[PDB]
């Protein structure tokens, strides 16, 4: 039912990398998907540009706050994914790069 | 998994 442009519900970690490293996508291209790791958790996948590897995809676990909430680092939590994505879009604040455009398909 |  009408997901966000960056929400790829059932996309695996491997295809997330494959999709983000594909043409049309660039630095800061990202998506959020169900985590391969934990119950009801989600993971952030982001394409980043470095010196040695060139184009690469970095994956972050998005933790759940008991009874509601999300955070990547304990020093700043968010009531929802929209808040989390807006936050990291305007500031990397610890992340590898600022979130730019959702993965384009 | 990358971390902040």
């Amino acid at each position: 039912l009408e997901p966000e442009p960056w929400f790829f519900k059932n996309l695996s970690r491997k295809d997330a990398e494959r999709q983000l490293l594909a043409p049309g996508n660039t630095h800061g291209s990202f998506l959020i998907r169900e985590s391969e790791s934990t119950a009801g958790s989600f993971s952030l996948s982001v394409r980043d540009f470095d010196q040695n590897q060139g184009e690469v995809v970095k994956h972050y676990k998005i933790r759940n706050l008991d009874n509601g909430g999300f955070y990547i680092s304990p020093r700043i939590t968010f009531p929802g994914l929209h808040e989390l994505v807006r936050h990291y879009t305007n500031a990397s604040d610890g992340l590898c790069t600022r979130l730019s455009r959702p993965c384009q398909t | 998994f990358e971390e902040i």
